[PDB]
């Protein structure tokens, strides 16, 4: 026998009460709110009613922690999930209600992640409506489109084309660069930040685009819309299982039929319902190769990603890895594997988890060529895990609305007192920037915009091309 | 040390990595060894009905070999020839006995003529593997940690925990055999107690005692000297294991088979040597040396001359040419 | 779904209807009942049509009415083969605070036990009805807003009517239509790791929580890797062609390969999993004829015959005793016998001549003359003719 | 087409001296057989072999870009926290220095 400890007292099943909820229904902090079964009690020694067990210790108060990710949190401790803080006041988590900024994506060649979060497969070859605003009963401001070619099977083929239609403009991109086919009216919101490996591209207060130069399309929308869009990314409503509402206004179960509803040219070839299997064409009946590819995609579950695995599920991103590179042949530049990992690594970065997973024997990514045009290697362009994207330059001296915290790629690092300009590849002292300050106030480096449309009598315009402290005369309407 | 050793010697008898024997008359495949957290490979042993047939190595997910009693081998289902070296697994013969080496994966398997599975395994897997040959720890008793992980006193249900079935056949729990020895006792225990005894008495075995204990070996024989009718040879299988088990420890014995009146079976032209080099200088060989610094292995081999040429011992004069 | 319909047509989902007008289907948004499903080893379905797996062995809280406490369900889970990645259901406990604060237990047979007492089926108490369905599967029916399904070999199902919209909490989610929120711990925060979610709903502290939910048990049994492929390769075969456009097969395929490599005998583990998909196809409208002498055709006894889609209304001999009762049942699948024959208690089915009567429940032989002073009653043919 | 780098504008000098045809046959043979999932050296190496033979006949070549077999050298000068960056891939550099 053993006389139990002082802080608690032994119990006895009464012969009358069937509700002998004693030892069997030992209430810990987990199962307090949970309701328990019990046939009878036992000859145990249970805590008093005013307290519970806590890891071989009858913690007295009802202050015992608030678990998340199987980890302790004292009462008052906070946690940051997304753009929300969240404290556990008593015993449940007590969070804020600031809805965060969602993000489409094209992970690989033919996969699509919705705002609300829904990976689905859709190999297409026509042009498709990724996302727009002209949806049902709305004005229809922006009409982001996407168009792929030879991209039903992922390979070194499938160079994407993207045409984005906002403010009556036509700016588009492919083949490394962006092109303006029709400039839009309000140039003030226009902005391009070629920083590192990305093309960060704002278009307004509540719209931003990111492009890896290779395939990925990560548009970022703000809290503004909240179910004002539709397309291939769904509606951005929070509901996660209504992202397959086809253009004919009904949910479909099979995404291959869905995106067919969102093609632009209504007479091109719609894609084919593929028979479902775990092996793509190359990995089909190639079990040997199928294991080697499998192990290679297990970098997504590796010692270096252990931090991010706890936050972001790698399982969606793994499925794309195996799918693409089986289909892809990866003869020369083996980016049809390297990119899928980089996609996951950036999502890890967005949650504050910078990672260095890239070595010399795996997706090397040198940065020597920018440190070449000068005969003497100053050596300022260094590749870097995730260097911030939104810095100041001679072209963009002001800070910009920064949808992305940091980004991979080559990053020019040089001592201070020198600001980067892209035309002259190196960094240069600030005064060498063609910066503009007309009549005193601080603004950009002479943007090519005609300020002050509103009032005729106050039409006091002052442009600045590069350096000039000039002001132009307004043409009178009379 | 840096190595391990399992043995499935004679009929139904087992030797784990840590000095723990028993008997098991299985019915289907059973996992011999391999990882337990993760398996780069897996060694399995098929039993037809108690008696053994085939050793096999499933290398992860994509590759398999089935070498078996007779001596023939296949890959998947397609019967292949021998030798055979695919996927980093050299399938060779040594001293007239068949070998499967997985040095990249840190194991060496083999079989003799009589059929006796043996697994030499690298110390990389300590308190790491778990299968039918027990863990490569030190404890020579806890080495029954079931597929769940449960120290089970029984050497029988344990082995039945490590059963693996296929689509071609789904196997059940075998039963322990009902011994007919219990009624046909007679003289068979009196006159034949000695051939088990001589592991202890005879001087050639009287010196591995500080290294090993014959007490299990004499224990496991006395139950199997009773089913076979009219033979002293029934002791030499349990005995023949004891020779190697001492040899693996770093102390080899010599010429013990001379008076034991039992030699292990080998084909014509060869008989059982002890500690022959693996690099048998054959007929159609290049005369290079001091690369074969390997350890010394027992097995049957040719006479002093009589170079090997295609599985037989032929005189050195008649070495052919090839084109 | 890749096929045309003229305008004005009204195709109907299981949930509601939709009508073609100007190339645009118009649709209602009215709610419709959800289902949390347990099956296989450890393959779960949420109310909000989520799939996952959590091979935890403890008394976990499956579901519960959470704003009031009309009920509460508690799975009990067990390892279910030599493999560690084989955790199937043993039993489930149900608790009705509305009646006695009783405690029902569904047993790994077709058995049920109320408050420790074993009980014959049917079990008409006031609200809850517990009767067999095919005489091989139990069905609870509390009121009208609740159903259950056999937890014998562990294929538990539920039917929650839309009155419980969003007001439940457990392993099965909110029943709110939102599939994404479903890993919401009792402390009120969505967890991205399944290994965090299920262990937060155990009822006993001594139960070890797991650390990794393995995806490929086939690794620990490389023998079954070959077999596991062709075995549920038929799932995507055009044998099931008619309900690829009714429900996504791809998880049900995923749930196969976990089960066949895991359980002791992959024979029935296979053929239970295939029925898992057919049952869902049938629950949307599409029946499939997928049985063969190879592909696990069951063996109805000699008194019975196999049947694909039939009426479990005119089968039992009880029905002649209580003919007036409604049978608002579907076209079910199982072992029936021809219409001339009605089911007897002893596993045979018989014509209605010797089909006994169940007046007051009492099993009257086919010829039983029977009366107080004041009443006058007999059993003719399965019906009990009383008078006064 | 990918093995036709061995007959490209950058190798035109060496093509006149060394036959690329032997080296091409190896290119096509290896990388078909090779799967080239991760580090795609089963293609990059065959070219580097030809490029060195070109170097032995005095024909240095720069055929290696950022989108083809990149071969960074930061690690060193990176590990060199104080980035006195010196480990600059000196193309075909005299192997035998002091
Ligand atoms: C959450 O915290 C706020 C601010 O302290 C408090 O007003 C509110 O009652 C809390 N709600 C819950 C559900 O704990
Ligand atoms: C690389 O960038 C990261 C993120 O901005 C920064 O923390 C780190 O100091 C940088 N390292 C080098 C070597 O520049
Ligand atoms: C003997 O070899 C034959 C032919 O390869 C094979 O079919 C059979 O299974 C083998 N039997 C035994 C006992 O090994
Ligand atoms: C045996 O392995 C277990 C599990 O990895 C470990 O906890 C333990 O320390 C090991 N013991 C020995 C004696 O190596
Ligand atoms: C170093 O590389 C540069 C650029 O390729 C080249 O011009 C120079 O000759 C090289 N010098 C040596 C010593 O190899
Ligand atoms: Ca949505
Ligand atoms: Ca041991
Ligand atoms: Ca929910
Ligand atoms: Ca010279």
């Amino acid at each position: 026998s053993l006389s139990c400890r002082p802080p608690m007292v032994k119990l006895v099943c009464p012969a009358d009460n069937l509700r002998a909820e004693g030892l069997e229904c030992t209430k810990t902090c987990q199962n307090y709110d949970l309701e328990c079964m019990s046939m009878g009690c036992v000859s145990g020694c249970l805590c008093p009613p005013g307290m519970v067990r806590h890891e071989n210790r009858c913690v007295a108060l009802e202050r015992c922690p608030c678990f998340h990710q199987g980890k302790e949190y004292a009462p008052g401790e906070t946690v940051k999930i997304g753009c929300n803080t969240c404290v556990c006041q008593d015993r449940k988590w007590n969070c804020t209600d600031h809805v965060c900024d969602a993000t489409c994506s094209t992970i690989g060649m033919a996969h699509y992640l919705t705002f609300d979060g829904l990976k689905y497969l859709f190999p297409g070859e026509c042009q498709y409506v990724l996302v727009q605003d002209y949806c049902g009963s709305n004005p229809g401001t922006f009409r982001i489109l996407v168009g792929n070619k030879g991209c039903s099977h992922p390979s070194v083929k499938c160079k994407k084309r993207v045409t984005i239609l906002v403010e009556g403009g036509e700016i588009e991109l492919f083949d490394g660069e962006v092109n303006v086919k029709r400039p839009m009216k309000d140039e003030t919101h226009f902005e391009v930040v070629e920083s590192g490996r990305y093309i960060i591209l704002l278009l307004g207060k509540a719209l931003s685009v990111v492009w890896d130069r290779h395939l990925s399309i990560s548009v970022v929308l703000k809290q503004t819309y909240q179910e004002k869009v539709c397309g291939l990314c769904g509606n951005f409503d929070g509901i996660q299982n209504n992202d397959l509402t086809s253009s004919n206004l009904q949910v479909e179960e099979d995404p291959v039929d869905f995106g067919n509803s969102w093609k632009v040219s209504s007479q091109c070839a719609d894609t084919r319902k593929v028979p479902l299997d775990s092996s793509p064409a190359t990995c089909h009946n190639n079990i040997m190769k199928q294991t080697m590819v499998d192990s290679s995609c297990r970098i997504l579950t590796s010692d270096v990603f252990q931090d991010c695995n706890k936050l972001v599920d790698p399982e969606p991103y793994l499925d794309v890895c195996i799918y693409d590179t089986c289909s892809c042949e990866s003869i020369g530049d083996c980016a049809c594997f390297c990119d899928t990992i980089a996609a996951y690594a950036h999502v890890c970065a967005q949650h504050g988890k910078v990672v260095t997973w890239r070595t010399a024997t795996l997706c090397p990514q040198s940065c020597e060529e920018r440190n070449l045009r000068e005969n003497g290697y100053e050596c300022e362009w260094r590749y870097n895990s995730c260097a911030p994207a939104c810095q100041v330059t001679c072209q963009h001296p002001e800070p910009l609305a920064c949808p992305v915290q940091c980004v991979e790629g080559c990053h020019a690092h040089c001592p201070p007192g020198k600001i980067l300009d892209e035309l002259l590849q190196t960094c240069v002292d600030p005064e060498d920037c063609p910066v503009c300050e007309v009549a005193g106030r601080r603004f950009a480096s002479g943007k090519k915009v005609t300020l002050n449309p509103s009032d005729p009598e106050h039409c006091q315009i002052c442009h600045c091309d590069v350096v000039n402290l000039t002001c132009e005369a307004c043409q009178e309407p009379g | 040390s840096s190595t391990a050793r399992c043995s499935l010697f004679g009929s139904d008898f087992v030797n784990t990595f840590d000095g723990s024997m028993y008997s098991f008359a299985g019915y289907c495949s059973y996992l011999l060894a391999g990882g337990c957290q993760k398996r780069s490979f897996s060694i399995i042993g098929d039993f037809q009905n108690g008696k053994r047939v085939s050793l096999s190595v499933y290398l992860g997910e994509f590759f398999d070999i089935h070498l078996f009693v007779n001596g023939t081998v296949t890959q998947g289902d397609q019967r292949v020839s021998m030798p055979y070296a695919s996927k980093g697994l050299y399938l060779e013969t040594e001293a007239g006995y068949y070998k499967l080496s997985g040095e990249a994966y840190g194991f060496v398997a083999r079989i003799d003529g009589s059929g006796n599975f043996q697994v030499l395994l690298s110390d990389r897997y300590f308190n790491k593997t778990c299968g039918l040959c027990g863990n490569f720890n030190i404890f020579a008793e806890d080495d029954f940690m079931t597929q769940e992980g449960t120290l089970t006193s029984d050497p029988y249900d344990f082995a039945n925990s490590w059963a693996l079935s296929s689509g071609e056949q789904w196997c059940e729990r075998a039963s322990p055999p009902s011994s007919s020895c219990n009624i046909s006792s007679g003289e068979m225990q009196k006159g034949l107690w000695e051939q088990c005894q001589l592991l202890k008495s005879t001087s050639v075995f009287a010196r591995c005692h500080p290294l090993v204990d014959p007490e299990p070996f004499v224990a496991l024989c006395e139950k199997t000297l009773c089913e076979c009718a009219g033979g002293l040879e029934c002791a030499c299988p349990a005995l023949l294991e004891y020779a190697r088990t001492c040899a693996q420890e770093g102390m080899v014995l010599y010429g013990w088979t001379d008076h034991s009146a039992c030699s292990p079976v080998c084909p014509a032209g060869m008989e059982y040597r002890q500690c022959v080099s693996p690099c048998a200088r054959t007929c159609q060989s290049l005369h290079i040396n001091e690369m074969c610094q390997e350890r010394c292995v027992d097995g049957c081999s040719c006479p002093e001359g009589q170079l090997l040429d295609e599985g037989l011992c032929v005189e050195s004069t008649e070495c052919p040419c090839v084109h | 779904s890749g096929k045309r319909y003229p305008p004005g047509t009204s195709l109907s989902r299981d949930c509601n209807t939709c009508i073609c007008r100007n190339s645009q289907w118009i649709c209602s948004n009215e709610e419709c009942p959800g289902e949390c499903l347990v099956t296989g080893q450890s393959h779960f379905k949420s109310f909000d049509n989520r799939y996952f797996t959590f091979s935890g062995i403890c008394q976990y809280l499956l579901a519960r009415d959470c704003q009031d406490h009309s009920f509460s369900i508690v799975i009990e889970t067990v390892q279910c083969a030599d493999d560690r990645d084989a955790v199937c259901t043993r039993s489930v406990t149900v608790r009705l605070p509305g009646l006695h604060n009783s405690l029902v237990k569904l047993k790994h047979g077709a058995g049920v036990a109320m408050d420790g007492q074993d009980v014959q089926l049917p079990l008409l108490k006031g609200d809850l009805r517990i009767q067999h369905t095919v005489t091989a599967s139990v069905r609870l029916s509390y009121g009208e807003d609740l159903q259950m399904d056999w937890d014998g070999r562990g294929r538990l199902l539920v039917k929650l009517s839309p009155v419980y919209a969003g007001k439940t909490c457990g392993l099965c989610g909110n029943y709110n239509g939102n599939q994404g929120d479903d890993f919401l711990t009792p402390s009120g925060l969505a967890e991205p790791r399944v290994e965090d979610f299920g262990n937060a709903w155990k009822l006993h502290g001594d139960c070890q929580d797991l650390q990794k939910q393995h995806s490929d048990p086939c690794a620990l049994n490389p023998r079954m890797t070959r077999f596991s492929e062709e075995a549920c390769a038929v799932l995507t075969s055009p044998t099931f062609e008619a309900c690829h456009r009714a429900v996504s097969p791809l998880p049900y395929l995923r749930n196969c390969r976990y089960d066949v490599c895991s359980c002791s005998d992959g024979r029935e583990c296979l053929c239970g999993a295939l029925a898992s998909y057919a049952a869902a196809c049938a629950g949307r409208g599409v029946r499939v004829a997928w049985r063969e002498p190879g592909r696990c055709e069951l063996n109805c006894p000699k008194g019975q015959v196999y049947l694909q889609c039939g009426t479990p209304c005119n089968l039992t001999c009880r029905s002649l005793s209580y003919p007036d009762e409604e049978c608002n049942e579907a076209c079910l699948e199982g072992c029936f016998c021809p219409p001339g024959l009605y089911m007897d208690e002893r596993g045979d089915c018989v014509p209605k001549a010797q089909c006994p009567c169940y007046y007051d429940g009492e099993i009257f032989q086919p010829e039983d003359i029977f009366s107080d002073h004041h009443t006058m009653c007999y059993c003719e043919d399965g019906f009990m003719h009383c008078t006064m």
